């Protein structure tokens, strides 16, 4: 009835209670009970029809199923097993538990009465042949959940017949009429076994072999999942090629959910860890497919292929080739962390199996042999979870770099990189960029371990870092990495530990590095390290403050001496002289970024340098770019100090002259022919122009009104001109890594200008020359332009729309200069302009005034220029109308006719009487309204 | 049996 | 006509199954490597429109200065 199906969806019951209640009904009347059961399977398909006693007695299953299809009386296409929500997932569980419990509770008597099982198998083996998906998905599930129950029964039977065989041979070896009864029990049990096989052979041949190849993947995944279960539970009987092959073929299925269940089902046969010989022969045939699935289009399947392959390492034979293992190793560098750590486990097991000395060396050789990544951040992240024993053994690493086969230069360089990221990921207890999921909060145990490790690192390397620096003081790569540890130290340990001696040693090593190395990144680390250590809230400030002031005193005095001769009017300096000037300028520039060097007043020093490059045109580019940076930092650090209302009044006005003349200086160098000089002037200008924008005042900072600076038309054009010449360039359609880095540079420059657009330092009309590049440069700059389009729409939608049409007006104008006025409206170029307009249209409450103004402008632009030869002949730009009709879809009903009266002021009636080709723009626009 | 898996002979 | 879902094709031809066995190129792909250079790593965290439109073009390494720029956002 409704009752038996209802009982199962919200049972909150021991399904054994339902089964046992049913079995008792079966004993009182078999046919009444079976009819309840037949119907139960039919309502589990959402059927709503009822099988009657009459049907049960005289109708074949084929006829019943047909009658149930007609009487299905569905409200929709859904059926129980396709509903969403936990409550319905619980129904599926209840559905499967009832089937399994029912069989198992009957396994000792009822199941052999040649009536129940056969009747259910028949209905289910025919509902699984139905074109009605509901009847087929549901019956196929039930059939597999019945087979697995009958696999359990045959297993018990096999167990009990072995026990019976044991007692029989026991009685014979050592009373005769017991031997007779024991053999009649062995006869009975074989008769039982044959009946269970017959049943199983009819749910396999009648359902499986026909539904593992269903078209509904959810029905194919059901079948593969459960064959895996049979081979796992009754390995002796089902784990052979005759059953494995179905998983072997179906892992070529084109649906990921099905491929997944194949791997799962095979993982279960390997987690057994019974080292099966027949499974070993299957995996030789399908080894190559399984390895390839590590790069399955679905990452979830790829994780399981890797994990299956790690369990294959237990296999007695060497089944995987060298090639296979190296393809897995590469995946430690994958973007998807689930894949990377699965490969990490593979790497760990296969190759990892002080004491850890050679373990560390092997990791270094692996990293060097894997020519895919230059850093080890991702390598470390891949093995944080498994090899945490090794990656945090800093005593072993520090000793490998000092205490005497040896380590090569490349190996010491890689060991420093590896060690650096292990320290990074331990201090900042989170993964590298691209491997994390939104920085989830840490366990109490995790936070403890963050503490435990940070003291270990600080204790050790506060002593050892001075030693490493001294040994590798000459290798840039090595020192650039080493100088970044301080940012993770625990500042209070430097005092509690009586370590002031090592800090002095460190500070001296840094100074000798500053004096010798010029690598822009070596010097960046030195400056950021000093900034990290110059925290006024820790006990070591005045110590590091003293060494810092000593360092700048040397550099500033040397800088004066150098400039007094470099700029002496007759001492035409050569390359050697220039490199000396550049080496000190770089050091001053790096430190002036992170540190307040206002006291040394370097503003005039660089001004004389820059104006000389203007007058003579002879100045090395590296000198110019770093003088540009240092001046930028000089100005900003003053702007930071003048915040104080308790401040000198002359200084603030003095600054306006420091900034105003700097803008014209940069504007001059923006026209220079050297590219890196242009880029540098452009970036500093876009930053300066934002820092000094009107928004400098908002947060109660009304003092700074005199500092506001607004650019000229000349400057705005020069800035835009740079974007056109350096950003929107010919495109292809030194290989990837470099070409990505080049793109990111151009994106920075593009974002720099767009910041000025969405913040109204420049007229919004400038954005037209950008907005017209949306589709042409979608992949490269699409996201930046869309953000500019969104921010501008929020500020000024009518001005946004006015600039959008201007973009299309310019695209139109470009085409007439290239193709000609008599262009083809079917051209691919004209096609793209109006599709660009169609996307523009979806960016449209106050949308009424904007779309209206857009048509007013687009109309003027169409009729702006008249024809040379004829008023009855067409205006020149009239074809623009068909572009503008891409917008009318968005227009309101009310203003469509108002726009027409406006259009009639422009169009004479002879024109509106025109229908010829050239005027097909008109009627197309007329059809719009 | 590697003739078992050969789907050219079907199941 | 009926909302009841009826499938015209139940099984998948043996011929289509042998094709799946012989060509799985459409269900495997290339390694999507993670930033392979320290600079590309840095460009991922500072990349993206959100970070790009809220941070200076010329990096400022002291937050005493970086503020001076973020002050001026809306």
């Amino acid at each position: 009835n409704m009752m038996l199906f209802e009982v199962v969806k919200m049972g909150k019951s021991a399904m054994q209670s339902v089964v046992d209640d049913w079995i008792e009904s079966y004993k009182h009347d078999r046919d009444i009970a079976l009819l309840d059961l037949i119907n139960f399977f039919i309502q589990c398909s959402g059927c709503k029809g009822v099988v009657t006693a009459e049907m049960f007695r005289h109708m074949q299953n084929s006829e019943i199923i047909r009658k149930m299809t007609e009487e299905f009386d569905e409200d929709s296409g859904d059926y129980p097993l396709t509903m969403a929500g936990p409550q319905w997932k619980k129904f599926k569980s209840s559905f499967c538990e009832f089937i399994g419990v029912l069989v198992r509770q009957c396994q000792y008597s009822i199941i052999y009465d040649e009536y129940m099982m056969d009747t259910v198998i028949s209905l289910l083996t025919g509902l699984s042949d139905s074109q009605v998906r509901a009847f087929r998905h549901t019956s196929t599930l039930a059939a597999m959940k019945l087979m697995t129950a009958l696999v359990n029964v045959a297993l018990n039977l096999s167990i009990n017949m072995d026990n019976t065989q044991r007692q029989y041979e026991a009685e014979r070896n050592k009373a005769n009429e017991r031997l007779e009864l024991l053999l009649q029990k062995r006869k009975e049990l074989q008769e039982n076994q044959d009946e269970i096989e017959n049943m199983m052979n009819a749910i396999f041949k009648g359902v499986f072999v026909h539904r593992y190849r269903d078209a509904i993947a959810e029905i194919r995944a059901i079948c593969i999942e459960e064959i895996g279960i049979w081979m796992k539970m009754y390995s002796d009987a089902f784990l052979n090629d005759s059953y494995l092959k179905y998983v072997g073929w179906t892992m070529h299925d084109k649906q990921g959910e099905v491929r997944l269940k194949c791997l799962t089902a095979l993982q279960g046969l390997y987690y057994n860890k019974e080292l099966n010989s027949k499974l070993e022969l299957f995996t030789s045939r399908f080894k190559d497919r399984i390895v390839s699935m590590t790069l399955d289009k679905e990452y979830d399947v790829a994780v399981q292929a890797i994990k299956l392959l790690t369990l294959v390492l237990q296999s007695s034979e060497e089944v995987l080739t060298a090639e296979d293992c190296e393809n897995v190793y590469h995946l430690v560098y994958s973007a998807h962390r689930p894949v990377a750590v699965a490969a990490g486990e593979f790497l760990y097991k296969k190759l990892f199996s002080g004491p850890n000395a050679n373990l560390v060396k092997t990791l270094v050789f692996f990293f060097l042999e894997s020519e895919l990544h230059e850093h080890a951040a991702y390598l470390v992240d891949s093995m944080w979870d498994c090899a945490t024993e090794l990656l945090k053994d800093w005593e072993c690493m520090n000793s490998l770099l000092l205490e005497e086969e040896a380590l090569t230069d490349r190996q010491e360089s890689a060991l420093i990189e590896i060690m650096l990221c292990t320290i990074r990921q331990a201090a900042e207890c989170h993964p590298p960029v691209g491997r994390g999921t939104g920085r989830k909060v840490l366990t109490a145990k995790e936070k403890k371990t963050q503490l435990d490790d940070r003291t270990k690192i600080t204790e050790l390397f506060a002593v050892a870092l001075p030693q490493l620096l001294a040994k590798y003081s000459v290798d840039a790569e090595k020192v650039t990495n080493l100088l970044q540890l301080p940012q993770y130290f625990d500042l209070e340990i430097y005092t509690t530990g009586r370590l002031e001696k090592h800090l002095d040693a460190l500070l001296r090593q840094i100074r000798n590095i500053v004096e010798k190395h010029t690598d822009t990144d070596v010097l960046e680390a030195c400056s950021k390290t000093y900034h990290a250590l110059c925290n006024e809230e820790f006990t070591i400030f005045n110590r590091v403050d003293i060494s810092r002031s000593q360092l700048i005193d040397e550099l500033a005095d040397k800088f004066n001496r150098l400039l007094e001769d470099f700029l002496q009017e007759g001492e035409e300096p050569d390359e050697d002289d220039a490199y000396q000037v550049l080496s000190t300028l770089k050091r001053i520039t790096a430190f002036h970024n992170a540190h307040d060097l206002s006291k040394w007043d370097l503003f005039a020093c660089n001004y004389k340098l820059l104006k000389t490059g203007i007058e003579n045109g002879d100045m090395p580019e590296q000198i110019v770019i770093h003088a540009l940076q240092c001046t930028h930092y000089v100005i900003l650090w003053q702007l930071a100090k003048i915040t104080e209302s308790s401040s000198t009044k002359e200084d603030l006005l003095r600054l306006k002259k420091q900034m105003r003349v700097f803008c014209q200086i940069c504007q001059h160098y923006l026209t220079n022919v050297n590219t890196t000089v242009k880029e540098q002037a452009f970036t500093i200008l876009c930053d300066i122009l934002m820092i000094f924008s009107h928004q400098i005042m908002s947060g109660g900072r009304d003092m700074l009104e005199p500092l506001v600076y607004t650019p000229d038309s000349s400057l705005q054009s020069e800035l835009l001109s740079f974007i056109l010449d350096h950003v929107f360039i010919e495109q292809d359609d030194e290989d990837e890594a470099s070409k990505i880095e080049a793109l990111h540079k151009r994106r920075n420059l593009l974002a720099a200008f767009c910041k000025l657009i969405v913040y109204t330092v420049v007229e919004m009309n400038t954005a037209a020359d950008i907005f017209k590049q949306y589709m042409k440069y979608y992949n490269d700059y699409g996201d930046i332009i869309k953000e500019t389009m969104s921010k501008t729409r929020q500020i000024d939608k009518i001005q946004c729309a006015k600039t959008l049409i201007l973009s299309l007006q310019q695209l139109f104008n470009e085409m007439i200069q290239e193709n000609g006025y008599n262009f083809d409206r079917s051209s691919s170029t004209f096609s793209g302009i109006k599709e660009l307009a169609r996307r523009f249209a979806l960016t449209f409450l106050k949308t009424r005034e904007a779309i209206a103004m857009l048509h007013k402008d687009g109309i003027e632009f169409a009729f702006k220029e008249p024809n040379p030869q004829g008023e009855s002949h067409p205006p020149l730009n009239l074809a623009f109308l068909d572009i503008l009709s891409e917008f009318s879809s968005k227009l309101l009903r009310q203003d469509k006719r108002t726009v027409y009266v406006y259009l009639e002021k422009f169009m004479t009636f002879q024109m509106s009487l025109r229908r010829e080709d050239v005027w097909l723009p008109l009627m197309s626009y007329r059809n719009s309204l | 049996s590697n003739d078992a898996y050969n789907f050219n002979l079907e199941e | 006509k009926r909302k009841l879902i009826v499938d015209s094709v139940k099984e998948l031809d043996s011929k289509t199954i042998r094709a799946q066995l012989s060509d799985y190129s459409d269900i495997v792909t290339t390694l999507d490597l993670a930033p392979p250079t320290k600079k590309l790593m840095m460009w991922k965290e500072t990349g993206g429109v959100e970070k790009l439109f809220s941070l200076p073009a010329q990096p400022l390494w002291n937050n005493r200065l970086l503020k001076l720029f973020t002050r001026c956002l809306t």
